[PDB]
């Protein structure tokens, strides 16, 4: 759940770019 | 990118401007 935690949350750019592929 | 929450295409332009090539994951139910 990405999103439950990158939307109820927050994320960073290397965070989100961690979810790549 | 800041340090704001996510959702939809905010999400996206985010996965997608960090992953670009190696395309994101991005799940929902599990």
């Amino acid at each position: 759940g990405i999103a439950e935690q990158c939307c109820t949350s927050i994320c960073s750019l290397y965070q989100l770019e961690n979810y790549c592929n | 990118f800041v340090n704001q929450h996510l959702c939809g295409s905010d999400l996206v332009e985010a996965l997608y401007l960090v992953c670009g090539e190696r395309g994101f994951f991005y799940t929902k139910p599990t």
